RNA sequence: GCUCAACGGAUAAAAGGUACUCCGGGGAUAACAGGCUGAUACCGCCCAAGAGUUCAUAUCGACGGCGGUGUUUGGCACCUCGAUGUCGGCUCAUCACAUCCUGGGGCUGAAGUAGGUCCCAAGGGUAUGGCUGUUCGCCAUUUAAAGUGGUACGCGAGCUGGGUUUAGAACGUCGUGAGACAGUUCGGUCCCUAUCUGCCGUGGGCGCUGGAGAACUGAGGGGGGCUGCUCCUAGUACGAGAGGACCGGAGUGGACGCAUCACUGGUGUUCGGGUUGUCAUGCCAAUGGCACUGCCCGGUAGCUAAAUGCGGAAGAGAUAAGUGCUGAAAGCAUCUAAGCACGAAACUUGCCCCGAGAUGAGUUCUCCCUGACCCUUUAAGGGUCCUGAAGGAACGUUGAAGACGACGACGUUGAUAGGCCGGGUGUGUAAGCGCAGCGAUGCGUUGAGCUAACCGGUACUAAUGAACCGUGAGGCUUAACCU
RNA sequence: AAUUCCUUGUCGGGUAAGUUCCGACCUGCACGAAUGGCGUAAUGAUGGCCAGGCUGUCUCCACCCGAGACUCAGUGAAAU
RNA sequence: ACACAGGUGGUCAGGUAGAGAAUACCAAGGCGCUUGAGAGAACUCGGGUGAAGGAACUAGGCAAAAUGGUGCCGUAACUUCGGGAGAAGGCACGCUGAUAUGUAGGUGAGGUCCCUCGCGGAUGGAGCUGAAAUCAGUCGAAGAUACCAGCUGGCUGCAACU
RNA sequence: GCUCGCCGGAAGACCAAGGGUUCCUGUCCAACGUUAAUCGGGGCAGGGUGAGUCGACCCCUAAGGCGAGGCCGAAAGGCG
RNA sequence: AGGACCGAACCGACUAAUGUUGAAAAAUUAGCGGAUGACUUGUGGCUGGGGGUGAAAGGCCAAUCAAACCGGGAGAUAGCU
């Protein structure tokens, strides 16, 4: 259940291709207040799709 | 396999389902606008919904059974005065689902679940 | 669906009333017999004075399940217990001469007419 | 002056036990398995004395001979003692053919039926129990048949731990004894989160020479291949009768496999009801919490088998053993040398599935892009500005798709999901009120009320205007056409 | 037989079928009288066997409820 | 060795049901166990239910399942006369009403009498408490309804037993 | 803060033994806490324990220890 | 009355499963035995290594027992790796 060989640290490489991190593609932008926030989410000020969805 | 079936288990047992849609059901009843994780806030709708169309015929056994869902008389006077009538027009869809990111402490995906007529 | 170690209800005269099912016949590795099925089968109760004896080995044929069966419309006929009748080695002509109980439209055939002449109902 | 005889004589002077054990070492040396070998074993063959009424060779085969296999019992001690876990069962298997069944034949001391024997054939199939730790074996009852072997006497980083083989105890037996016994008896810790190969699945990347969306061809690979019984032919052929067919046709099964949920059912802690104890909602009434879902009774959808559909083929090609036709060498004969025909569940096809990473990267159809310039090291070059298509991806609502990716549906021009409305289904006459009753309770209102995943509807809520990726006519060389 | 090698002795019972069990036989390989002999009610988390009830033990598994496994975020080992 | 499912002596002992310090639910009081969030595959873990069959499983009924309370009836071989024995087996069981607006029983006040006189002795029965049984009725599939709570019998080896 | 759930012959309360400031308050979040932490039994600073009757000490002895002299023993020492 | 019976505390450990780099250097879960006695428990004492102690398993004597632990002879010896 354990090695027999150390794995190379090019094998390690090879392992980890495929853990490398998806940038968020595009933010969207409020067409009210201007801001970006992630598609399909309320702004941080608490704006979406215009309207002001929750006070602060 | 989980073919054509429904409702979230929400690594909870059963019991503990039952009672905390009764407590969150009656916090969104209470103050019309919570902040919870997106799969509870989706499954609400199956719970605080029914309850407000149950609240549309003010009658007698009606809210023996609103407080036999609620289990609070606050929350059912709140839905048979005011929540009843102020949704006495609309076709269901009380309410609406606002995602608002992730937590800080976990990464869950939170949502703010609000009635419709609040603002 | 009867099969090994099965006990049986026994449906005639023949002087046994409590046999079991040792194999099912007709098929390498079958599992179960229905009704219209031969099984050979050993005696373990019987009355003082019978045809058979307790711990004869012969053949029955299975007249009622409790599993039941089914009709082409999709209907089932299912009984309260499990119920055969004796038969001969040789033969294969039933031992008892009168069968108790009701049997089934898929007993009758050329091998068992006797049978379903025999019994008060006919299902 | 030593049978110091273990005779180059360890001392004048010395036996045992250890399964309570321990250390140093050894694969220098045993038990397991491999290896080598093949006496033995098993399977063939040669000769033919005889048996077989006669008749060696239908079936047998004495005396003897020659081989094969690696398969038993062994031989050897080459690998491993700084560890290669072992009998049997279980669960997966896989191969061989010296074939148990089914298939094709030859001969028969083959009437038929049923056999004997040998040849071809490995496609598929190939019991359940009783006893015993058993493999084996005997027995019971099946079956078309219950094949023989290889696989570390396949398989313990898959399971078991009954046997063997630790420490306890006992019997018989042996020993003065400690103890010992392939003698028995009762009891007795089975670890490992998988790096690589392998395998089952499922993705990312890039390639396939402009890019994109589809539909394909099929190189190749896999799956599947079992069989009973009854009826007809026909009581015909055969036979003294008893009995009883080939060939051909039809039906119905067993086992196995695939699919499915219409039926019959199971489950259905998300639906309804009953009920016990207790606590709470001010109390009554009515509910809820907890007690395995408290304990039950039913049950929707889904998933399911025991439920019910379907499958194994037919056919074709080339064949094995075999059977021939014509026909010489060899005036004859002869299946073969030339030529031709037939011949099996094997082989290649036919059936099903995967499948162009088939780098030999294929084919078809459709769609999209028709800008300017700088550059020096001038080339399949580098850059700037303009441009951003077809499409994709991301995000969202999600799914009878799913570990995750993937795949499919949908995103307002919208039924994708939730809600809502209606229906269905399930449960079984809610609550409240009235009546009857001393009361428990009964009756009426009432097939009431509630009803999940279902069916048909419905924009009520959530599916955003965008942005992002992808570009800007696509090398060389010939060839054939076009002017 | 907690003792019996031959041995699965033979016979009987039980079972469709019983190397175990129970009852006999005696041919005690290799019982035997306080390293006690033979019985024995009661008792035993004791050994073997049989029957009734019971059942997913099994034919042959199906579904469901939860805890992991799986995905995300945080922390972050080990034998070799 | 750990903010470790372990171990650690004494004292306190509420309610309802119950024989009970069992057990269920609660009071006073104290907690939610120092990673969460999703998803709802295989497989593992701990459970639930199961058609038909019912030990065919297996070394072996291992494990599961089942039995389970109280009262009454009834109970074998054998025996050291104690046992065996809860042998086995069976019946009853809720609620309401009546007997009895709460009985039998318990408790025991005023009143009266007596007295060596007091924290006295009679008498007296108010009030409180309260089984159990019978009869009648009534509800459910099921009344020891949950938790809790013996599987039973036959043969035999060994050891008397705790 | 409001609900929900759990213990309740304990997962509540009081001690002994043992520990030794973990107590209370302010402040801090590096490390420690199997994550974050504003929180903490963590760091830092301050505060906190009041007895004629509680307990110890003390008076008394048990098992036992030590033991003037003594007896015994190469020495050490043993017993009393 | 009882080394009586059933059964919690308490004491024990028969069976199974889990666990086996565990929550745990022997435990948990569901069952199980004893439970007025040869019972169990607190505190304190005493017995010392060829010695103790042992309802006897070569059991136990500080996670160590066919002769404990620590220090010393001591760099024992090792024809062995
Ligand atoms: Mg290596
Ligand atoms: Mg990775
Ligand atoms: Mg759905
Ligand atoms: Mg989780
Ligand atoms: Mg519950
Ligand atoms: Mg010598
Ligand atoms: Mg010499
Ligand atoms: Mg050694
Ligand atoms: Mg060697
Ligand atoms: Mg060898
Ligand atoms: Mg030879
Ligand atoms: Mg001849
Ligand atoms: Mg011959
Ligand atoms: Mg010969
Ligand atoms: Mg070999
Ligand atoms: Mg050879
Ligand atoms: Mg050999
Ligand atoms: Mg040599
Ligand atoms: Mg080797
Ligand atoms: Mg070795
Ligand atoms: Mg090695
Ligand atoms: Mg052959
Ligand atoms: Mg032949
Ligand atoms: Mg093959
Ligand atoms: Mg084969
Ligand atoms: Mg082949
Ligand atoms: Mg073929
Ligand atoms: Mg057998
Ligand atoms: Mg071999
Ligand atoms: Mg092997
Ligand atoms: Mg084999
Ligand atoms: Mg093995
Ligand atoms: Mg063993
Ligand atoms: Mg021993
Ligand atoms: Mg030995
Ligand atoms: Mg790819
Ligand atoms: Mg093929
Ligand atoms: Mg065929
Ligand atoms: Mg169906
Ligand atoms: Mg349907
Ligand atoms: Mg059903
Ligand atoms: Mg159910
Ligand atoms: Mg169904
Ligand atoms: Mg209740
Ligand atoms: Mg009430
Ligand atoms: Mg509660
Ligand atoms: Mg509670
Ligand atoms: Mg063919
Ligand atoms: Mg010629
Ligand atoms: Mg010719
Ligand atoms: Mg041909
Ligand atoms: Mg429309
Ligand atoms: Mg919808
Ligand atoms: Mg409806
Ligand atoms: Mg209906
Ligand atoms: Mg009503
Ligand atoms: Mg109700
Ligand atoms: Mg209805
Ligand atoms: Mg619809
Ligand atoms: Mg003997
Ligand atoms: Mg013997
Ligand atoms: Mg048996
Ligand atoms: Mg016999
Ligand atoms: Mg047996
Ligand atoms: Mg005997
Ligand atoms: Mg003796
Ligand atoms: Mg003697
Ligand atoms: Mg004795
Ligand atoms: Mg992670
Ligand atoms: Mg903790
Ligand atoms: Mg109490
Ligand atoms: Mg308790
Ligand atoms: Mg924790
Ligand atoms: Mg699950
Ligand atoms: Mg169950
Ligand atoms: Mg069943
Ligand atoms: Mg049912
Ligand atoms: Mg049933
Ligand atoms: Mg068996
Ligand atoms: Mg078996
Ligand atoms: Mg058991
Ligand atoms: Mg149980
Ligand atoms: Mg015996
Ligand atoms: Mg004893
Ligand atoms: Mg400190
Ligand atoms: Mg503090
Ligand atoms: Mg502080
Ligand atoms: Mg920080
Ligand atoms: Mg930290
Ligand atoms: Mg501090
Ligand atoms: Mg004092
Ligand atoms: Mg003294
Ligand atoms: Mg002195
Ligand atoms: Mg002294
Ligand atoms: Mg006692
Ligand atoms: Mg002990
Ligand atoms: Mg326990
Ligand atoms: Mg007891
Ligand atoms: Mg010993
Ligand atoms: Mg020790
Ligand atoms: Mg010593
Ligand atoms: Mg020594
Ligand atoms: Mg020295
Ligand atoms: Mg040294």
């Amino acid at each position: 259940a354990v090695q027999q060989n150390k794995p190379t640290r090019s094998k390690r490489g090879m392992r980890r291709s495929h853990d490398a991190l998806t940038a968020v593609t595009s933010l969207s932008v409020d067409k009210t207040s201007g801001e970006k926030h992630l598609r399909h989410h309320i702004t941080a000020d608490g704006y979406y799709r215009g309207r002001k969805v929750i006070a602060k | 396999m989980r073919h054509r079936k429904s409702g979230r288990q929400l690594n909870r047992n059963s019991s503990h389902r039952q009672a905390m849609f009764r407590n969150m059901a009656g916090s969104l009843v209470r103050h019309e606008i919570i902040k919870t994780t997106l799969p509870k806030a989706k499954e609400l709708r199956r719970v605080v919904e029914p309850l407000i169309t149950l609240a549309k015929t003010d009658s007698v056994a009606n809210r023996r059974l609103a407080f036999a869902r609620t289990r609070d008389n606050e929350i059912v006077a709140k839905l048979f005065n005011e929540l009843g009538p102020r949704f006495a027009s609309r076709a269901g869809g009380y309410t609406r689902i606002l995602k608002c990111g992730f937590r800080a402490g976990d990464n869950a995906p939170m949502a703010y679940i609000e009635l419709v007529d609040r603002s | 669906m009867i099969q090994e170690q099965t006990m049986l209800n026994v449906a005639d005269n023949s002087g046994a009333r409590r046999v079991m099912c040792i194999k099912v016949l007709g098929g390498s590795h079958r599992r179960y017999a229905g009704v219209g099925d031969i099984i050979k089968i050993t005696i373990k109760e019987a009355i003082p004075r019978g045809k058979v004896k307790k711990g004869d080995v012969l053949k029955a044929v299975v007249v009622r399940t409790k599993k039941g069966v089914r009709r082409p419309d999709g209907s089932v006929i299912r009984f309260d217990g499990n119920a055969c009748v004796l038969l001969n080695n040789n033969s294969e002509q039933p031992i008892g001469t009168r069968i108790f109980g009701p049997v089934t439209r898929e007993l009758r055939s050329e091998k068992f007419m006797k049978i379903i002449s025999l019994a008060p109902e006919v299902l």
